[PDB]
RNA sequence: UGAUUCAUGAUAACUCGACGGAUCGCACGGCCUUCGUGCCGGCGACGCAUCAUUCAAAUUUCUGCCCUAUCAACUUUCGAUGGUAGGAUAGGGGCCUACCAUGGUGGUGACGGGUGACGGAGAAUUAGGGUUCGAUUCCGGAGAGGGAGCCUGAGAAACGGCUAC
RNA sequence: GAAACUGCGAAUGGCUCAUUAAAUCAGUUAUAGUUUGUUUGAUGGUACGUGCUACUCGGAUAACCGUAGUAAUUCUAGAGCU
């Protein structure tokens, strides 16, 4: 409902309202990261193509890629996977997290949007040092494996 | 519990550390080391209790920061190193040098010695074994491994171990008519002469000691270090010869001492 | 009129200093102040400065008229900084002290960023 | 070695190989080959891999524990006792699986009940012999409201970690 | 030098005695039936080259900048660097 727009192409990003259905109905049912017609979106957006991708709602919960849903379930998340990023949290720790789908729906309050179309010696020492240490390894080798084999 | 220990309370610290029951709850527990740990001195023990050089854990910690102590050949940082039987302890910079020996008493002592016995240790082979490709090897219970010995040392037997070229310089081959110093039980320390060995198949076997003065004793093979050939020692004794005694023996030392005092 | 008597004196070089006990005997006296037996020490041992001088642990045996107590002398003012306790140094006015406040002190920053 | 088809060697292959340094410090200080941070070459910090050691555990042998028979039989279909082959484990083992046999314990008290029962080192009392206590600072074990299942990690079925009820 | 990524630790200690009656436990055994970060010591060639002596250097992620949602908390999304 509310949108915030990005651009890696400059890198500026911007936050927008709007709230009419028949400029959002081609937004509504589908999904991240799949390319929706800029056109619907209003007259001043032609030739501007988004990428939509991520987007949160009342209740804050994060839209999660892969989840085929206008819901919000109850998933077991690793911390370093999207939607879980505790800090401090001893490695190997896990939570169930609630988040919202992906399906883009009329339950978000803010919609994620990118644009797509614009309308040296110390390796040569530290080398060699050890060169001339693998070298006399075998030079130690020698040194001793024959004094024994004469005994 | 779930994994090691890292404590030493002071009550449960090995008796002849000599600590005190009162001063302090916990006592250095001894890290993982070439010694174990029960028959072993750490350093900050030699440091502070003993030497004196120190009168805190904390200043232990700085004198080995400043790199004043080498042990065994090389300079150990560690505070709670387990030094142990036959090490060399020696400070340059007040150029001084010490084995670990027992008194008769079982307890460890810092024996001074020259610069010309810190050269070398004492060792007795854990194990000879061959290994990768064959190549034979010994266990010491000093955790050394020396590769390529002579095909003569046997287990039991004991090594000269010089610390400037490390290899074998010599060895006893243990066996009846040595002197030995005992490194456990109640007989430790008391030196004497293998005079009989008796095994038993699939126990540990008995060795018969004597100390110079007649008093005979016995002990498990375990705990027996041979320090010369024949009676002669290679090694300086400590303050009393190894020879164990009645406690009337030292009454009358001491009235004796105190007839003259 | 006091005697000051030093036994177990040992130098050790590895922290640069030398120690003993001081035995203090000071009849008619209620107890020599260590600032008072700062000065004798350091006109015993010939010490060319007054601060390498550090005292403490002082007991005054039942009965009065006598004291132990523990003496360290150093022989370089950088020595007696690096090997001495901090408080120690605050006791010959080397250094001053602060305090804490436990609340805060880590547990909201934990939080933080 | 008390005792091993042991240690260890040779050979034939097999693996979708964990591995076998693209790392970091001060200190300079011998001498040119193009006199070119020039050829060197030091001491160290960290790291990977095998064996040994150490700090440890995990199982594990023998003997040993209070009261009770108004508790004389208990276990065994569906593991109870053994066998063989596997599976799993870090590894032995009915630990688990398939097939087979009919075993295992018991008046020397099995099985079952009570315990205001964690075990020991110890404590009170003590002519001797004893009687009673031992939650508690040392050692061993177990638990973190009750059960259970896990991730990470060398090490946890962890709770000042997680997941479910 | 702060933050931050990375590595290590947080499996020790502290507390208690609920369950638990050959069980835990004690003395005494065994592992040739096992794992073992760390310490200490030793050890380490071949990757492909048709082993006839080494064969080239990848993006992207914190701290940071900045747009935000949620009442919400070491809840959380997207873009720009390194
Ligand atoms: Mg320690
Ligand atoms: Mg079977
Ligand atoms: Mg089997
Ligand atoms: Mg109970
Ligand atoms: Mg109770
Ligand atoms: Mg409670
Ligand atoms: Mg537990
Ligand atoms: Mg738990
Ligand atoms: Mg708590
Ligand atoms: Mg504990
Ligand atoms: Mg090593």
């Amino acid at each position: 409902m509310k949108l915030n727009i990005a651009n890696p192409t400059t890198g500026c990003q911007k936050k927008v309202e709007i709230d009419d259905d028949m400029k959002l109905r081609n937004l509504y049912d589908k999904r991240i990261s799949q390319e929706v017609v800029g056109d619907l979106l209003g007259e001043e957006f032609e030739g501007y193509i988004f990428k939509i991708m991520g987007g949160c709602d009342k209740q804050g919960f994060p839209m999660k890629q892969g989840v085929l849903t206008p819901g919000r379930v109850r998933l077991l998340l690793h911390r370093g996977t999207s939607c879980f990023r505790g800090h401090g949290r001893r490695v190997g720790e896990r939570r169930r997290k609630s988040v919202r789908g992906c399906i883009v729906s009329q339950d978000l309050s803010v919609i994620n949007l990118v644009i797509v179309k614009k309308g040296t010696p110390l390796t040569l020492q530290r080398k060699r040092a050890r060169i001339a240490d693998k070298k006399k390894r075998i030079a130690k080798k020698k040194s001793e494996a024959a004094e024994y084999q004469k005994l | 519990a779930r994994g090691l220990k890292k404590h030493l309370k002071r009550l449960n610290a090995p008796s002849h550390w000599m600590l005190d029951k009162l001063g302090g709850a916990f006592a250095p527990k001894p890290s993982s080391g070439p010694h174990k740990a029960r028959e072993c001195l750490p350093l900050i023990l030699i440091l502070r209790n003993r030497l004196k050089y120190a009168l805190t854990y904390r200043e232990v910690q700085s004198i080995l920061m400043q790199r004043h102590i080498m042990v065994d050949g090389k300079v150990r940082t560690d505070k709670t190193y387990p030094a142990g039987f036959m090490d060399i302890i020696s400070i340059p910079k007040t150029g001084e040098n010490y084995r670990l020996l027992y008194d008769t008493k079982g307890r460890f002592r810092l024996h001074s010695v020259r610069d010309e016995d810190a050269k070398f240790k004492l060792c007795k082979v854990r194990s000879v074994q061959f290994g990768q490709k064959g190549i034979p090897y010994l266990n010491t219970y000093d955790g050394r491994t020396i590769r390529y010995p002579d095909p003569l040392i046997k287990a039991n037997d004991t090594i000269k171990l010089d610390l400037e070229t490390n290899k074998i310089v010599d060895f006893i081959k243990f066996d009846v008519g040595n002197v030995v110093m005992v490194t456990g039980g109640r007989n430790t320390g008391r030196v004497g002469v293998i005079k009989n060995r008796e095994k038993h198949k699939g126990t540990f076997e008995t060795i018969h000691v004597e100390d110079a003065q007649g008093h005979q004793f016995a002990t498990r093979l375990g705990n027996v270090f041979t320090i010369g050939k024949g009676t002669k020692p290679w090694v300086s004794l400590p303050k009393g010869k190894g020879i164990k005694l009645t406690i009337i023996e030292e009454q009358r030392k001491r009235d004796a001492a105190a007839q003259a005092a | 009129a006091v005697t000051l008597r030093t036994r177990k004196f040992m130098t050790n070089r590895l922290l640069s200093r030398k120690q003993f006990v001081l035995e203090v005997i000071h009849p008619g006296r209620a107890n020599v102040s260590k600032a008072d037996l700062k000065e004798r020490l350091a006109k015993i041992y010939e010490v060319k400065d007054s601060n390498c001088i550090f005292v403490f642990k002082f007991r005054t045996h039942f009965g009065g008229g006598k004291s132990t107590g523990f003496g360290l002398i150093y022989d370089n003012l950088e020595a007696a900084k690096k090997f001495e306790p901090k408080y120690r140094l605050i006791r010959n006015g080397l250094a001053t002290k602060v305090e804490k406040s436990r609340k805060q002190i880590k547990e909201r920053k934990n939080r933080t960023k």
